[PDB]
């Protein structure tokens, strides 16, 4: 799995720090400030009292029949087996007050959506590295536990000042998906055209989501409908016409003047409507853009902390 | 409404155990001596236009009485607190009834239950009341008898959030394409285009449930359902995928018709259900 030693020693450090904090319950924790809210939940920076560590706690509020509530908690505990340098450090899952809480790593810089609004645009040099991180996370996930992510978007890519990139909120539990997560629709859509028409989808849908996300971060704007010609130089629609656009119109593409062929082609291959012809992860891993950025020399942590103002 | 303005003689009615929450207040069981269902609402709006429409619809419901429509009994409003009192329905929801192993539906029973529902909706339409929420969970079946509940209720504007949406799947299956196209965060349910035609589309979905004892679309991300419903594609593919009988399927294709104007009236639907096996 090409597991670096640097990586295995901060993986070891947090699995053994994992049993040092032990077990879990509500009043062990204490608030700090508002990290945010979405898809039926709020997550807050927390301090655990037995162990001075600061964590991030995800509370979502679900009054339903308790049988499926416990099926959810037991399906969610598999997060304990999921451990890679590219998937958020998971610590524990518990039921309390009919409010499921997930305790995870705190990520200093938040989500690439958050990163993006202050940063305005994300350079190409760096989007190379985040792309490698995402394909690694998705392959790790597909090979090791045989799952797919089902919810890839910039607000689910998390960054820290130590310079790592990892994915949060992947679809680990089927019950929680069918009973809560499915019912939400936001103001934007990252869903593939084959998921929207309800066929069987695969990790291909995730390739599509990642491609749309890379466009959004590269140009600073949610990419569909495509920016108008004058709006492009500077750099009101309901949800159904968005979905109908996604299914019945050409996909976004990066502007041809600004980014290399390798990047334009990477995203063009992620955004092919037919999932059979869309690149899979094996193919994306050996793509020109990837071979370039993997062998490049970027100091990520520096860009991040001078982007947002950390240390 | 101080409840003494209604034709049901009432000295006192007592709250009993609750039996479910929802977007429109909390529903308790109660004793008027007869059992009743009591729905508790609270009015955020506090603007007297909302209470004016509430008064309008509640005295409109007074004028109804029909053996397939739940009996509307009373409503009182001590704003912001309001209460709607209807007759309590013994028996099981048609929803949980078709989904029972032990239950035995057949080419006759389905048509009979459907004709009951059609008579009820036809009454409601004659008096110019649109249900706006016909679905399998709002029809009750006790031995022979079939009763429609929870009608007219979507027209009111009490406390129900964020600027996203949360849409149950069971509900969206009953929604016609006109409606789901207009859904978008920050849009309230009251602004949606419910109608008589949308009601017959929802009847189409309840008939499909009578045939197949399940949803026509398997649980999935709500954005997917919105596209498939509002494109008309999803309903064409369901009519393709596993079929029922030709005369049976004709009623489904009529009720689910993409263009709302080509949908049949409930009076006509009675006839269509008559000329069957
Ligand atoms: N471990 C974490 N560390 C720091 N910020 C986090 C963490 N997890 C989530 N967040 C932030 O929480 C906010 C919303 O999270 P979330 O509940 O995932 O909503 P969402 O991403 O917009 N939709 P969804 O992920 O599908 O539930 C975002 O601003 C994230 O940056
Ligand atoms: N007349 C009635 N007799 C018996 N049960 C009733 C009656 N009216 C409502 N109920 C019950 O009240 C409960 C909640 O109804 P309701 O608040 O309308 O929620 P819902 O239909 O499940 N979805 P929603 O309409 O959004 O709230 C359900 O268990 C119904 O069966
Ligand atoms: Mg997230
Ligand atoms: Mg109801």
């Amino acid at each position: 799995l090409e597991l670096d030693e640097q990586q295995r020693k901060r993986l070891e450090a947090f699995l053994t720090q994992k049993q040092k904090v032990g077990e879990l319950k509500d009043d062990d924790f204490e608030k700090i400030s508002e990290l945010g809210a979405g898809n039926g939940g709020v997550v807050f920076k927390v301090s655990h009292k037995p162990s001075g560590l600061v964590m991030a706690r995800k509370l979502i509020h679900l009054e339903i029949k308790p049988a499926i509530r416990n099926q959810i908690i037991r399906e969610l505990q598999v997060l304990h087996e999921c451990n890679s340098p590219y998937i958020v450090g998971f610590y524990g899952a518990f039921y309390s007050d009919g409010e499921i809480s997930i305790c995870m790593e705190h990520m200093d810089g938040g989500s690439l959506d958050q990163v993006l609004k202050k940063a305005g645009r994300i350079p190409e040099q760096i989007l190379g590295k985040v792309s490698i991180a995402v394909i690694k996370g998705l392959t790790y996930l597909r090979e090791k536990h045989k799952i797919m992510h089902r919810d890839v978007k910039p607000s689910n890519i998390l960054v820290n000042s130590r310079g790592e990139i990892k994915l949060c909120d992947f679809g680990v539990s089927g019950q929680l998906i069918d009973s809560m997560a499915n019912s939400f629709v936001g103001t934007r859509s990252y869903m593939s055209p084959e998921r929207l028409q309800g066929t069987h989808y695969s990790v291909q849908s995730d390739i599509w989501s990642m491609g749309l996300s890379l466009v959004e971060m590269a140009v600073g704007r949610y990419p569909i409908p495509p920016p108008d010609a004058k709006e492009l130089e500077l750099m009101p629609m309901a949800i159904f016409e968005l979905l109908d656009y996604i299914v019945n119109e050409p996909p976004p593409k990066l502007p041809s003047a600004v980014f290399s062929l390798e990047f334009q082609d990477f995203v063009n291959k992620c955004l092919i409507k037919n999932p059979a012809e869309r690149a899979d992860l094996k193919q994306l891993m050996v793509h020109a853009f990837i071979k370039r950025s993997d062998a490049e020399e970027v100091d990520f942590a520096g860009w991040l902390c001078s982007t947002i103002g950390l240390n | 409404v101080y409840l003494q303005e209604w034709d049901i003689p009432f000295e006192q009615v007592e709250l009993g155990e609750p039996i479910g929450q929802g977007r429109w207040g909390r529903v308790h069981r109660g004793r008027w001596h007869g059992e009743v269902a009591i729905r508790l609402l609270e009015m955020d709006g506090h603007n007297q236009d909302h209470l004016k429409l509430f008064k309008k619809e509640v005295m409109n419901y007074r004028q109804t009485r029909h053996e397939n429509v739940v009996l509307f009994m009373g409503a009182c409003m001590n704003p912001p607190h309001l209460a709607i009192i209807t007759s309590f329905c013994k028996g099981r929801t048609l929803h949980s009834f078709v989904r029972d192993p032990k239950t035995s539906l057949d080419i006759n029973k389905t048509r009979q239950i459907a004709q009951e529902i059609i008579k009820g909706m036809g009454y409601l339409h004659a008096k110019g009341i649109v249900h706006k929420d016909l679905k399998s969970k709002n029809v009750f079946y006790d031995n022979g008898k079939v009763v429609i509940t929870d009608f007219g209720l979507f027209g009111i504007s009490g406390v129900v959030r964020e600027n996203q949406l949360k849409l149950s799947h069971d509900w969206l299956c009953y929604l016609a394409p006109e409606i789901v196209r207009e859904m978008t965060p920050g849009k309230d349910e009251d602004q949606l285009p419910f109608s008589k035609a949308a009601d017959v589309y929802a009847f189409g979905t309840v008939w499909y449930e009578l045939q197949a004892r399940d949803w026509p679309l398997k649980n999935q991300a709500a954005e997917a359902s919105i596209w498939q419903i509002g494109s008309g594609e999803g309903m064409k593919r369901v009519l393709t995928s596993v079929s029922l009988g030709k005369e049976v399927s004709e009623i489904l294709s009529a009720c689910w018709a993409f263009d709302l104007q080509e949908r049949p009236s409930f009076s006509l639907l009675m006839d269509m259900l008559e000329k069957l096996p």
